Order: C-alpha cells, then structure tokens, then sequence
C-alpha cells in the first residue's frame, strides 16, 4: 500500500456540497435562539454539568462536530466573544446564509470560488459605506439613553422583567471599571456567585467580597476606618534555599534553634506594627504564633488569598503589592475603606470590604447576585457579560446603528441596488449578499410567528419610502420604526457581524478536497 | 505466456484470446480488452494480440 | 408478590400502569393526530422490502406497522372494528381517546376515583344521543340529486388527496351508486364495484365506465377485439384436460389404437363445444356486427382456441369469484356452469365491446348497457403508491356517500356537532346525575374532550385554535340569541368561522356514532385498568 | 445528567421504524441528498452525455446514457428517491423516450423551489402555484407548433423524426443507425394509397438480433428475423421451387400421444410382430398428406421426434424448433400464416408463402436467416447489429426500442407534431411563464416565476457537455429571441459555437409535442408528491 491516505477522498464538486449543507446544519440548531421570543437551550456536557441558555456562543463550547468544515464556523463564536461580547448567535446565524446564497452559483453557474472572493470584498466595502450612514451618533453622558442602550441586549434574555435594576446595575458597574482613551477590561469585573435571594435586593457594592473569615474570635468584626496591608510572602518561618543542616554540638543550641524560630515571626510582625495596621491580608498562609502578636497591636489576619483577589485589594484600598516586609512605609499602605462586617450565611463566612468612595488608578468592583439555584447564577452572569460588552462600545466608539435588523436589512437594499448598475460576471454573487441579509429579520418573524412573506414585501415598499429606521417588533410581529420603538443597539457589533461572516466564507469557499486520518 | 487458474490445470499460449478468457476479469474497463479479442477471434481469427 | 410466583414477571401497579396508558395514548395521539383534515401530511410506509405507499388513514398506518406497547393495540383494534363497519373516522378515535385519558387523568391527579369519571362519560355518551338525535336533519333522496351528492362526497374526499385531483375523482364516487338502489328491499351491496390496479397516463386522467372491465384478453390473434353486439354466455366448469378422477391410464394393444385413444378426448371437447356453435347459429346465421362472447372462470384448452378463433368468438379465462354476480348484474345475462341446456334467454345482451393493448397485457372493457345494475372504477396512476392511494381513497369515499343512502339522515360537518355538543353536556341540572358531586366531574371531563377535533383542524393549518374559536362560541352564542338554528363550522383557508350546511361538508351519521361508543368505550376500560401484566413459557 | 430518559414514546413503535418529519427538516434533507443522483442523468443528458456503467447484484453489467434502465437496477434506500425511479418507468413503458428529461426537470423543481421553502411560502400554495403552472404549459406548446405532418409514410419524412432521436444516444452514428429503423418502419407499414383509421403499430414488430463482431457500417436490414440455432437434415436449395410454404405447428411432430399416462400392452406375440410397423406406417398415414401439397418446412414447437424427423429428411423438408413461445408467432407473420396445432395436413387459405431460406455464419456461428424477396408482409422486421462489444449492442437495441417506441407514440393518437428542439422551445417557455405571473396578482406569483426557473437546466446542460461558459452562450441566446426567425433559435454545439447561434433546419433537430407534454405533467406529479409529503415512516431492513 501507499501512505495513510485514500481511505475516500471526497473530490470535486460532492466536497464542496458537504461544506455548505455542513456549514447549514450549524446555523439550523441555533435557528430558534434569536428574537426576543427566543428558546433556551440545555446542553448535557460528559463530565456531569449542565449548561442553561440560548447564547449561541456557550451552545457551541460545549457541542463537538467530527467534520472539519464545520470546526471552522464553530470558531467564529469566539471571534465575536472576545472582541465586543455581543451578538455571537448572529454571527452564526449570517454566514450559514452566506454560504447558502453562494451554493446556487457554485453548483450549477459555474463560478469559480475566486471570483465570488473578489465579488465579496466590494460587497464588504459597500456593506461598511452604509453601515456608515445608516447608523446616528449619541451623547455618551446622557444616563437615560444609556440604560435605554443598555436593555437592548437584555431584552432577548431571561432578565428582560428585571431590566430596571440591570441596566442600573451594569451602568454602575462600568463607570467604576472605566478609566478617564476610555479603556476598560473586565478581568477586574468578579463574577462571584451567592445561591439563593431575590433578584431585587441584590445590588453592586464598591469593594471586593472574600469567601473567608478572620482566623483569631477577638479580631475586630465592625471596624470604622480599616487600613488594608497586602502581604505576599509567608508570615511564618520557612526552610530556605541551599543544603543547610546545622549540626547541634551543645545543649544550648536545640532550644536556641526552637527560640529564634519565635523571635524572627516576633521581628517581622513588629516592623509590621510601626505603622499599625487594622487588617492584614496575606498571600500565602499564616502561622498561628504571628497572629497571636499581630493581634498585640490591633491587626486581623486572614487564610491565604490568592493573587487574584489581591490585585482587586491593590486597586481598591489603594494599596501596593508588597512581599519584602522589611520595606514597609506608610505611604504604600490603603487607606480611605469605608466598612468591615461579616455576614453569616450558610455555605460560607463572607467579608465585606466597602469604600469611602472619595484622577488615578481605576477602581474595582464585585457585583452581588441573588438567583434562585446555580444555573440561574450562571445564566445571569453571561448576561451581565453581554450586557456590560454593550456599554464598551459606545464608549470606545459614539456612533449608534438601528437594531431590529434595520441594519442588516439595509445592506440588502443598497446592495439589491447597486447590483443592477454593477454589469459583468462579479453580478450574480454580489446580488447574493442582499439575499442573506434579508434573512436575519425573515429569523425574527418565524419566531414570532408571523408570515415572512408579506412583511418583508411590506418592509422592503416602506423602507425605500417611510424611512432608514424601519424593523419589525419581535413582540407584536408588526412593522414598527426604532425611533418610536425606542430600542438602539452599538454599531460595532454590525461591523463584527459583516465582517467575520464574510470573511469566513472566503476560507471556506477555497477549500477543494477532504482526507481525514492522515496522522496525528 | 503460462496461466494456471483456481482449478490447477496448465493452459499454455501464445495468442490473446484464451489468456483473456482463462484470466476471469472483474473490472468492466478491462473486459472491454476480452470483449474485442473474443469478437476478433470469432469474426477473423487473427491479430487478437495486436 | 408477583416476583414469588414467576420470578420472570413484570408489574406496574396503579401508578405505573396509569403513566403506561396516558403515555402510550398522548404518544399515539401526537403522531397520529395529524392525517386529520385536507391540510394533514402524507406518511410514507416504507418497509423492509421497500414498498412505499402514501395514505392518511389511521387504520392501514397501525396495519403495516406493528405495535410494541399493550396500550395502543387496543387503540388500534378499536380502529379495525370502525374501518371495518363503517370505513371512516379512525383519526378522531385515537384523538377522543387520547383527550378522554388526557382530560380523565387530569382529575385522577386531583384525587377523584375512576369509576364515576366513567360514569360520567356514559351519561355524557347518553346524553349526546339524546342530542344527537334532535341535531340530525332528515332529506328526500328519492330525487336522487347529483348536486348534494357531489359536495357530500367531496367533504370525503378532499382529506386523502388535493384539491384539483379531488374534483376529477368526485364525479367518479358519484357515478358509483347510479343504478345500485333498490326502494323496498332496502339492499345496497358495495363490493359490486371493481377496482382494477393498472398503469396508465396519470391518476388526474382517469374516468368513469357504465360497465363491466375485465383484466383478462383474447389469447388468439384471430378472434376480434371489435364488437358491436355481443350475447356473454357464463361458463364454469374448465374446458381443459381434467384426469379422470379415477386413477386410470390407456393401454393399448397396438400402434393403430394410440390416435383413436387421442381422438377419444377429442370427442368429449367436441361434445361439449358442439353445444355451443349449435347456440351461436341458433339466434341468427350469417348475422354481421354480431359477435359472441364467452366468460369462464376456469381455465381454457390452447387446443381449443383455434376453434373459438375460427367462429370469431371471444373467450376469456381464469375470472374471478366475485364476478359471476357482476356479469349478471350489467349485462343482464344468468350464470350457467354446465353446457346441457341452452336457449337465447339466459344470454345478457352489450352494446360495446372492445379491447386495448396497455404493455404486456390487455384488458376487455365492456361498456353500452341498456339497465345496467352494477359499473367499476378504473384506478389508473403514475407509480405503484398512487393506486393504493387511490384505492383507499375510493374505498373510504363509497362508504360515505353510500350510508346516505342506507340511512337518509345525515349530521353536518366542519366540528359543527363536536362545538355545538360542547355546551349542551355543560349543565345537566335535575336530568341524569345518579349522585351529589361524583357524576358531574365526568360529565365536565367528558364535553372538554370533545372540543380537540376542531382544535386538530386548526393546528394542522397553521392558525391559533383559541382565537378562531373565541369568534365562534360567539357565534353559536349570538345565533341563540335569536332562537335559531345557525349551525357553525371551522374554515381553514382565513381562520374564521363558515357554516358547514351552506358551504359543503358533511359527516356520515354512523361515523359519529361508532366513534363517540367505541372511543368511550375504550377510554372507560383504560381508566378503569389499575394493574399491566405478563406471564407465558418462552 | 449522564443518560437521557429515552423519548418515553419509545413504548410506541419499534426501534426500526425512523420518523423524518418535517419541521426537524425534511425537506432540506431530501432536495439534496437527491441532487447527487440529479447530477448522474444531467452528466449524461444531451448528445455528447456520458453512460454510466452499472453492475446489479448477479454481475451482468449494463452501460448506458439511458437514465431508466439506470434506475431499474440500483438498489436506493432513500424513498423519495424512488418516486422518481418508477415515475421515470412510466415514460419508459409508455412513451419510450426523455427518461432523462423526467428526471431532470423532476429533481430540478424540487431543487429551484429551495428558495420557495427557505423564503417561509406555504407547501399547500406551492401544489396549486405547478398545477396551475402546468395546465398553462399544455395549453402554451399547441401554439408554438410548426411540424404539422399528415404524410407519415415516406422514409425521407423520417428523418426529422428518427434522426434526433438517434443523434442524442451515441452522436457519432446518425446515417447508419436511421437507415436502419427507417427502412425497418417502411418494411412494417403496408404499401397502400391511402392507409388511415389508426393502422396498428406495435413495439415487438422490430425485433433486434445481436450478432458479435463486425464494424457497425456492415450492418443490414432483414425482413425476416435470424436465430442462433442448427438446422437438421439437408441443405436447401436456395432458388430451386421459388417459394415455400411454411406450416407452423403447436404440437409436436411424434407418434401422437395421450395426455394422462398410458403403456403398451399386447396379450400375444401377433401383436408384437406388427407394433414395429404400426408406428411406421401411422405416422406415414399423417406424413404423407402433408408432402402432397407441398410443404417445404415444418416448425414445431416441442421437441420433434427422431421418426417424424426420418420421414422429413428423405423429402427433404425443413425442420426447426423454436422452443420459446413469444417468437413462435412472429415467424407466423411473416409467412402469413396461422398456428397449426395438430399434425394434421394442412389447405391452401390457412399456409403462408416464403421466397427463400439460407444458411450461414454471420459472426462466426451458423444461422437461419428467413429474408424473402418480392413477398407479401404484414408488421415485421429485424435488424441485424454487428459490433466489437456485446456491451455496446445492448445500447443500442434500447436506442432502437425508444426509436420504434416514437412510432408508436405517433400513430396511435391522432396528432404526434413536432416542436422545435436544441434548447429553443424551452427557452420560450420561460418567456411565456414570465408573462403569465403578472396577469395573475395573489401570493402564488412566487411559484409561477420559479416553476419558469426549472426549465434553464436544458440549454445549459448541453452547454456544460459542451466544455463551453454557461454565463455567457445562455444570456447571449436571451437577445437571439428579442423581436419566424426568433422561433428557430438553439443552442449549438461545435467549435464554432462562440457565437451560440445556429439555425435548427440545417439538421433538423426536433422534439415530440406528446413526449414533452407526458414528460411534463409526470414531472409535475413526481415534484407534487414529494412536497406534499412532510413526514417519512421507514422501517427496519
Ligand atoms: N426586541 C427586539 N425586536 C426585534 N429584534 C431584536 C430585538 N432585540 C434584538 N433583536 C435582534 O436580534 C439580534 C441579536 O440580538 P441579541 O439577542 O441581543 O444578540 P445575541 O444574538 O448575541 O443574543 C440583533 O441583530 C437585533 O436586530
Ligand atoms: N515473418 C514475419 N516477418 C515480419 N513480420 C511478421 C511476420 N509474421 C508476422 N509478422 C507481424 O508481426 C505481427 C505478428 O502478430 P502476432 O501477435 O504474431 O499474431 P497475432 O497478432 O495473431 O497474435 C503481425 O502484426 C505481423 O504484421
Ligand atoms: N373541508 C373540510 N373543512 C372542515 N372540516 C373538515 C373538512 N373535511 C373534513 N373535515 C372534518 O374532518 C373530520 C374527519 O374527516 P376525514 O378526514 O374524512 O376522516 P378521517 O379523519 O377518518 O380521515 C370530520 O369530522 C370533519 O368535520
Ligand atoms: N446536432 C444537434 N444540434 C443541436 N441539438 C441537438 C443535436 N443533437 C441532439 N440535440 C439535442 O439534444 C437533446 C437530447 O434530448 P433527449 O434527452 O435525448 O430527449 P428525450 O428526453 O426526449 O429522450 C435533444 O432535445 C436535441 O434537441
Ligand atoms: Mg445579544
Ligand atoms: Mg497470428
Ligand atoms: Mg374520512
């Protein structure tokens, strides 16, 4: 025999049919998780979870497809996630379409998968030119619009009912985390979950929450003004780097051995107490000798923080990284904390550590949540995840297109326009673009239940005439313009959406042969 | 050329036409080769090689 | 306990059990329910050996496909017994037991027992027969109208086939029951009409014939297919070499008596042949465009061909059992066996008569009666599935049109009778309660479960049932408010309200009753079933 | 969270039976796990299609460009398949020819209503959208008719009615091949001034004998038939008595003997003595009549006697089995006479006439050929096919069945007029569909302009045979019909075909009126079924 190879070689045309009926069959799972009237999807992973939602983005994390075409679409979720954080599902859901439109030409006109390539890429240029023009710029200070600008999203989730305490709770949270251009990351952003409450006591708080209590009973659990002094180091007598071993030759020596291991813990805890702190948090665990004398002058000692939680306290309290204890002074120690108090629930201690809240280094925040069991704490942080991702770009940048597939469906206008005055063979794929676009509003009429075929006819009379802000209402089914509808989405995530779509396809589109089983 | 099919009888020859039969063909393109050779022998009787 | 007796048994008891049947029934009921309307999807049954076949009815769908579970072979037993009598309605059984089960065990969950859930459902039943005998409406069928008859057999067949195809075919169920009527005796018989499989232009092409259509053709190529007048003569004893049943055998003494001994069968087919030139000459000699046709159900000697092919006569073999009485019944002729006496009488009389070379077979087609008591239907189609639907088709349509005849009442459609009995089975105030607070839960589960046929309709044309309905008891409302007789319906093509008697849908009065006792029957004996068993040798 | 619950309905039907229905998406499913098969007729569509080599499960292999016979013998699980397969059957059995243009333009309505489903249209508007659409067709093509033919009896005449039905299957040979049917029609129909009332036709009057060996240009015309059988006795004469008259017999030639069993007895030795010459002198009672008038052949159907034999050779008569039942007859017709079961001896009204019966080998293995001259037929013929391959023979008898299976779809209605052919009547057809969707306003204007759609396959397919750019000869045809000259537009196919016009009378290529119309409407039901049905119940094995 001949190399590890030949086992079927799909080849020619057949190859190319399996990609897009491949690439169809990943947009079709996730066909009904868009709209507001969207379903929720649960996904049985092997190890013993379970993942509750609709967010296209986590339903293909944990599904696993054995074709290589489709491994490709499966990627474009993490494109959309880590980029803006929004509008993963329709990635997905575009590019099925795309690679759809194109199939026709390919399988029966006979173009040849470059010059669709190069029919795209002026698609794509025009797609940004509307985009562009379709979309109108807002004020970033104004509060009312941005919650307005904030629900958006939230409003095809669970938490649509509680939308009056999550756009206050993400607004809140992403004007702490932002910095005064107007970068912000949500790696400081914790996603502590408390299982059990109401959603409507729950509320952001300025600070961090620990999982842990103090070590000592008589360490303070009420104190007014603490002053926080991160450690890293261990408090306690180590063994060291090199091949030691003392060799005892008097009797005098075993207890002076046992007695400096009591003096040195003395002489770091009292360099500690020259500037007398309330609260000492260290990184690494504590002995129980040190405690005892960090308590002789006023101090709380905790367990082990890992670093994580650490860098949070830095920013907060105001405080620096320090693990040499020799070169503590009093300006590197936080200062301006509002509140120390424990509460008691049942699965664990939790500390609380509130601020004064009176430019510099950018402030920390924890986000409490109070859900009902551990798949709705799960369930609610992806949302706050896409519903904060929103408020980073309107920051970043202040145009704002419509929503409701106003946008989209533009695109299919203009293109559906230009393609007569654009004569030549490049005619028949860039026609194609304008009949996916048209897609991602005939998704939210199915959903709603309405018939895709007069509304699109009625939308596409009134969009040329009525206005540029014509969409359908995912609620009613009826043609309702977003000026009054009053529901505006960024136009970042549009451009995301045009762009890796298409791109995509151009990947895909290139591809001849399928051999699978060739080594590892 | 010397054949010896599953039976294990000795059949020498020197012209195309029994070499082809002895040898049972199973792909359709090469019996194209035995059709020709057997119809040359029925119809003329020579050049079954050529 | 079972366990000590046969270790090998099974049980479920009491919970189990009735999780087992309300199951099996709303699993039944999903898949089932939607053949129910002209907007139903066609199901494909394809076996093992790869014969597909399209067909709506409930009845050849629990055929071919075996079923598992205890609960819904009684379901589907229950729908033999009503394609059996009657030939219609098996999709709104398995709907009525499923709701009945759905609806009873919605109470069972509230802690009421199942003996006066059922109770309910028999004074329920007793009394929808005691409306329906008031809701029916009685017609004169001595006019015989083919306007009434069309749009009742079109509200049968529109839900096998579509609409273009239906009104080809809705003339041909018309013509079906034309002649067969008899006022006195009251005898219809239905199995008078032939249904012949064949290939041919399309199933959108096919048409009606007045008489008998043979699948048998003349074996010679002498004989002619063309006759203008032809005198059938009904055979039944084979013409061919029949041993003696005897055991025997013919020895013979020398070489000279072999071709007398052969000639010694040639005369006992001469004797009995004889007979029949001697009949043909006996009418009329040297008569042109007068043929002689000859019909037998056993076979024919080749050897004698030639002398039917001679005398031009037409001779057929190998007929089918249920023909003699069809021969009969259209050519107006009697059935003979022997060939002892004969005379012009017994002998039918056809206007035309004529053959025609489809494939590798022919056919003889018998037409131009002058009192024909019998006809066919020729089920011609483009594939092997058309005839079979076709012919279910037929066979379910013959029996709605025919039972109009039988029975001149008829109950009109478009879940006119299901709304309307809705109400009625609302508030039984003093009239047949038997106890205080124990029947009347039945008699609620009971007129809820009726009302999930107009809702299948409208599930399956793909409108909201609450709203087209929310119009509708508005409707019947309304027309009470007037104190008349405005009978409702379901139309599917806008969602809204119709009347079923103006617009053209009809149900057959033995449909509903069937259904409504069987499927009571059964959603009684399910209910009242507490414990699934088995047991055997292996 | 590890193992499902099992669908609790798994009480209901067995594991075997599989549900497709819709909604979960059927339809997507099937439009295009069958566009693969829909590639096989549309690769071997038009004149330079290519056959397809197909070996059932025995091992006789069969290469063709004929879709059907294709079919037939693949096993296909998928059941929407096989509405098409036996739809395509239909044609065949009945009128004989565009097995291929059923299936294609079948698939392709189902493959070009894609955007109707995608688009959220209702399926039950779909089936009235191509009924409608199709009884506009039927009633569009009498109008563009320009062949109306009342001779039908010439041979020059034929050759726009058997030529392009030639040119399709194996291009390369037209002259040779219509020759052959063409004569073989002439041959079959009967020389009279003025033949009507529908004369009879049959498929099984041309016959096809396959002979190994020989060029393809040797072939000739025979109004008899040929069998691969050895004649017995003597050799004949050849031009000696100048005709012969044939008695065909049903039974055989044998002392007679009985039907239930019989044996010989004789209760002395007299009787023994003479049993010798009794059979002798019995079958020499029945023998010698039959030599009186003349008889110079004998065919009988069972297995003939070596006595009866004895007596035929000295007269020299010729003796000849014919086992088989179905060419029994066919020998009858063309002397003229009936079947003679009983020995017998025979008349003058009821014996046929023959000119003459030679001997020898065509491909090497010896023959009876029954070719007479100046005599009187009545519906037979043969053709004798010499080739290199038994395998390339086999096409061409199914080309010669759908050759003659024409002439039956022209004679037995009353009107079998021509259409122009070459991708030009088609292109019409989506002109006057187009103009037919605006007449009509409503929802159900979607599937008048895509039912238009379906018929582009037929001029690009020939082009895409072609090794020519379908986007630019199909849009170039387009302007040909802006504007009889626009009528007879179609698509060429040579080296010269930059231009993509070529008139349709410099060859003559054309198409039946009643084929198109029954390939239609076919296509049209098979297309109808498979979008009315939304659930599919398969079972195990
Ligand atoms: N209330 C609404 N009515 C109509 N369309 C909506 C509505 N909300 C969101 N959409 C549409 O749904 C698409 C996706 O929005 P969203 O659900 O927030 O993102 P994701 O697809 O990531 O869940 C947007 O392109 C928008 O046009
Ligand atoms: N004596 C000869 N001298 C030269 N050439 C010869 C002679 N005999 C045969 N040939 C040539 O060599 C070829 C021999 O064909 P070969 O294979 O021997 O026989 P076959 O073709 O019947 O199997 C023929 O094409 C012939 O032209
Ligand atoms: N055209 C129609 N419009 C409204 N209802 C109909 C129509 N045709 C049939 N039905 C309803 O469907 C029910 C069952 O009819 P049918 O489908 O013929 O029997 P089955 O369900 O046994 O096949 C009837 O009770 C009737 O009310
Ligand atoms: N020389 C030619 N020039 C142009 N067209 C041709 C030529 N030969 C064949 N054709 C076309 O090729 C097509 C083949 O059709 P075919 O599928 O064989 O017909 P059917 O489907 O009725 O059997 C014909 O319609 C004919 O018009
Ligand atoms: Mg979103
Ligand atoms: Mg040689
Ligand atoms: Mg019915």
């Amino acid at each position: 025999v001949f190399m590890n190879a030949s086992q079927e070689r799909t080849t020619g045309r057949q190859a190319q049919i399996s990609n897009i009926t491949a690439a169809k069959a990943v947009a079709d799972v996730i066909r009904t998780c868009l709209g507001p009237k969207a379903m929720l999807k649960m996904l049985l992973d092997p190890m013993g979870g379970l993942v509750l939602t609709n967010d296209g983005h986590a339903i293909l994390r944990e599904i696993d497809v054995a074709h290589p075409a489709a491994k490709s679409m499966l990627e474009l979720s993490r494109t959309q996630d880590e980029e803006v954080g929004d509008g993963t599902t329709t990635v997905i859901i575009l590019a099925g379409e795309i690679l759809a439109q194109c199939a026709p030409y390919l399988i029966e006109k006979n173009i040849h998968p470059v010059i669709i390539i190069q029919a795209l890429k002026k698609a794509l240029t025009d797609a940004l030119e509307v985009i562009k023009q379709v979309s109108k710029p807002v004020d970033v200070e104004n509060d009312a619009a941005m919650k307005k600008l904030i629900q958006a999203s939230i409003g095809t989730k669970y938490v649509i009912h509680w939308s009056e305490k999550m756009c206050e709770l993400a607004l809140d949270a992403v004007k702490t985390v932002r910095k005064d251009f107007e970068i912000d990351i949500k790696r400081y952003v914790r996603v502590e979950k408390i299982p059990g409450g109401d959603v409507l006591d729950s509320r952001v708080l300025k600070g961090v929450l620990l999982n842990k209590d103090v070590v000592h009973p008589k360490m303070s659990r009420h104190i007014e003004n603490p002053r926080v002094v991160l450690l890293d180091c261990p408090l306690e007598y180590k063994k060291g780097e090199s091949q030691t071993n003392i060799e005892i030759e008097k009797e005098e020596d075993w207890n002076r051995i046992l007695q400096i291991e009591e003096e040195q813990v003395q002489l770091m805890c009292e360099q500690i107490l020259a500037v007398r702190p309330t609260l000492v948090i260290t990184e690494k665990g504590v002995s129980d000798l040190a405690q005892h004398y960090l308590l002789k002058g006023g101090c709380s000692v905790l367990r082990r923080v890992k670093k994580s939680d650490n860098n949070r306290i830095a920013r907060v309290t105001g405080a620096t990284i320090v693990n040499r204890v020799e070169d503590l002074k009093e300006s590197d120690v936080g200062t301006n904390c509002g509140l120390f108090k424990v509460e008691m629930i049942g699965d664990e201690y939790f500390s609380f550590l509130d601020n004064c809240k009176e430019s510099g280094l950018q402030k920390a925040c924890t986000i409490m949540l109070r859900g009902g069991s551990k798949d709705i704490l799960n369930e609610i942080d992806r949302n706050l995840q896409d519903a904060m991702a929103v408020a980073r770009n309107v920051m970043l940048s202040p145009s704002l297109s419509p929503g409701g597939g106003a946008t989209e469906m533009a695109v299919s206008v203009k293109l559906a326009e230009k393609a007569k005055q654009l004569e030549g063979i490049q005619q028949w794929p860039y026609q194609a673009v304008a009949d996916a676009m048209e897609c991602i509003p005939r998704t939210l009429i199915q959903n709603a239940g309405g018939d895709p075929i007069r509304l699109l006819s009625q939308l596409r009379a009134k969009h040329a005439q009525g206005n540029f802000t014509t969409g359908i209402d995912g609620d009613k089914g009826k043609i309702v313009d977003m000026v009054s509808y009053g529901i505006w989405e960024p136009e970042v995530i549009k451009q995301q959406s045009v762009k890796t779509a298409i791109e995509s396809a151009c990947l895909l589109l290139r591809v001849d042969d399928i051999v699978s089983g060739v080594r590892k | 050329i010397l054949i010896v099919t599953s039976n294990q009888k000795t059949t020498i020859s020197n012209d195309g036409a029994t070499i082809l039969k002895l040898l049972d063909v199973v792909h359709p393109a090469a019996k194209t080769l035995v059709d020709i050779s057997r119809a040359q022998d029925a119809e003329v009787g020579d050049g079954t090689t050529s | 306990s079972l366990q000590l007796l046969n270790p090998k048994a099974e049980s479920l008891r009491r919970d189990a059990a009735l999780k087992v049947n309300v199951t099996s029934a709303e699993g039944l009921q999903s898949v089932l329910e939607t053949n129910l309307g002209p907007k139903g999807t066609l199901k494909m049954l394809v076996d093992g050996a790869g014969n597909i076949k399209l067909t709506k009815d409930g009845k050849v769908l629990l055929t071919e496909m075996q079923i598992q579970s205890p609960t819904a072979v009684l379901i589907a037993r229950a729908a033999a017994a009503q394609d059996e009598i009657t030939g219609d309605g098996t999709t709104t059984v398995v709907c009525l037991v499923g709701e009945l089960l759905r609806q009873a065990h919605r109470f069972i969950q509230e802690g009421v027992h199942p003996r006066i859930i059922t109770d309910g459902f028999e004074i329920a039943r007793k009394e929808s027969m005691k409306f329906l005998d008031e809701f029916k409406i009685s017609k004169t069928n001595l006019s015989n109208d083919r306007e009434f008859l069309l749009q009742v057999a079109r509200s049968s067949l529109l839900t096998k086939v579509d609409a273009d195809l239906t009104e080809v075919l809705t003339p041909i169920v018309t013509d079906a029951v034309l002649s067969v009527y008899d006022a006195q005796a009251d005898n219809l018989d239905l199995h008078m009409v032939e249904i012949m499989q064949m290939q041919h232009l399309s199933p959108k092409d096919t048409t009606f014939i007045k008489g008998l259509v043979l699948d048998h053709g003349g074996r010679h190529p002498d004989m002619p297919t063309r006759v203008k007048n032809a005198y059938v003569l009904i055979l039944n004893v084979s013409l061919e070499y029949e041993k003696t049943e005897v055991n025997s055998g013919f020895f013979y003494s020398s070489a000279d008596q072999r071709d007398k001994l052969a000639a010694s069968e040639r005369k006992f087919v001469d004797a009995k042949l004889k007979k029949i030139i001697d009949l043909k000459n006996e009418v009329c000699g040297m008569d042109p465009d007068k043929g002689f046709v000859i019909i037998n159900q056993k076979g024919i000697d080749p050897m004698s061909l030639d002398v039917f092919a001679k005398h031009n006569i037409l001779a057929l073999r190998r007929a089918k059992r249920r023909n003699m009485e069809r021969l009969q019944l259209v050519t107006g002729g009697e059935a003979q066996n022997s060939v002892e006496d004969l005379s012009p009488q017994i002998l039918g009389f056809s206007g035309l008569v004529y053959q025609e070379t489809i494939g590798e077979e022919k056919f003889t087609y018998v037409t131009e009666n002058t009192d024909p008591k019998s006809c066919t239907i020729l089920i011609k189609g483009s594939t092997h599935y058309a005839l079979a639907q076709t012919k279910d088709a037929v066979r379910d349509g013959l029996r709605a049109v025919a039972n109009v005849l039988k029975d001149k009442n008829i109950i009109p459609g478009a879940g006119a009778f299901y709304i309307a009995l809705s109400r009625y089975l609302r508030s039984a105030n003093m009239n047949k309660l038997g106890a205080k607070g124990k029947t009347k839960t039945g008699i609620e589960a009971f007129a809820e479960a009726l009302l999930v046929i107009p809702k299948t309709l409208v599930k399956n044309s793909g409108f909201d049932p609450l709203d087209v309905l929310a119009m509708v008891e508005d409707e019947l409302d309304d027309a009470q408010d007037s104190d008349e007789t405005r009978y409702v319906g379901v139309d599917l093509n806008i969602g809204d309200s119709c009347d079923p008697t103006i617009e053209g849908i009809w149900d057959s009065y033995r449909v509903l009753r069937n259904a409504i006792t069987g499927a009571t029957g059964i959603a009684s004996n399910l209910l009242l079933c507490d414990e699934l068993l088995r047991a055997g040798r292996s | 969270s590890l193992r499902l619950p099992q669908n609790p309905n798994a009480g209901l039907f067995k594991q075997g039976y599989n549900s497709y229905s819709n909604a979960d998406g059927q339809i997507i499913k099937s439009i295009a796990a069958i566009r693969e098969l829909h590639q096989m007729c549309l690769t071997s569509m038009g004149p330079c299609g290519r056959n397809k080599i197909i070996v059932n499960h025995l091992g006789k292999i069969i290469i063709t460009n004929d879709a059907a016979t294709m079919l037939r013998e693949l096993d296909i699980v998928h059941p929407a398949v096989k509405v098409l397969v036996m739809a395509t059957e239909q044609q065949k059995i009945d009128m004989g020819d565009g097995t291929n243009l059923v299936m294609i333009l079948a698939g392709e309505l189902l493959n070009v209503s894609e955007k109707l489903i995608s688009m959220g249209l209702s399926a039950v508007e779909i089936i009235q959208g191509y009924n409608m659409a199709r009884k506009f067709t039927l009633k569009e093509l009498d109008e563009m008719v320009v062949g109306e033919i009342t001779d039908k009896n010439d041979k020059n005449e034929l050759l726009k009615m058997i030529k392009p039905v030639i040119s399709s299957k194996k291009y390369g040979s037209e002259d040779i091949l219509s020759e052959l049917v063409s004569e073989a029609v002439s041959h079959v129909l009967p020389v009279a001034q003025q033949a009507g009332e529908i004369p009879y036709f049959n498929v099984d009057s041309i016959r096809v004998v396959k002979i190994m060996g020989g060029s393809l240009s040797n072939s000739t015309v025979i109004k008899g038939m040929v069998f691969n059988r050895e004649p017995e006795g003597h050799v004949k004469s050849l031009s000696e008595d100048k005709k012969h008259k044939v008695a065909v017999f049903t039974c055989p030639l044998d002392i007679a003997n009985t039907e239930t069993k019989g044996t010989v007895l004789l209760h002395n030795a007299q009787e023994m003595l003479d049993f010798s010459k009794g059979e002798e002198k019995q079958i020499d009672a029945m023998m010698k009549e039959i030599a009186d008038m003349g008889v110079e052949c004998i065919v009988a159907g069972a297995g003939v006697g070596e006595l009866a034999l004895h007596y035929l050779n000295r007269y020299g008569i010729l003796v000849l089995k014919v086992p088989s039942k179905f060419e029994l007859r066919r020998l009858c017709r063309v002397c003229g006479a009936t079947p003679l079961p009983r020995l017998g001896a025979p008349t003058p009204e009821e014996l046929g006439l023959v000119e003459t019966v030679k001997t020898m080998e065509i491909g090497g293995d010896r023959v009876t050929v029954f070719k007479q001259e100046q005599g009187e037929i009545s519906r037979t013929s043969t053709i004798i096919l010499r080739g290199a391959t038994q395998n390339n023979l086999d096409d061409i008898e199914r080309a010669i069945d759908d050759g003659v299976a024409a002439v039956k779809g022209l004679m037995k209605p009353s009107g079998g007029k021509l259409l122009p052919g070459a991708g030009a009547t088609e292109i019409e057809l989506i002109s006057r569909i187009t103009k037919y969707g605006e007449r009509t306003p409503g929802l159900l204007q979607l599937a008048i302009k895509q039912f238009a759609v379906a018929f582009e396959v037929v001029p690009r397919t020939l082009a895409e045979t072609a090794g020519l750019d379908v986007n630019e000869v199909l849009p170039n045809l387009y302007a040909a019909h802006n504007v009889t000259d626009h009528l007879y537009k179609g698509v060429d196919i040579d080296g010269e075909s930059d231009e993509g016009v070529k008139d349709i009378r410099e060859e003559n290529i054309y198409d039946m009126l009643a084929t198109k119309k029954f390939a239609i409407n076919v296509a049209t039901e098979a297309a109808t079924t498979v979008l009315s049905i939304d659930q599919i119940i398969m079972a195990k094995k």
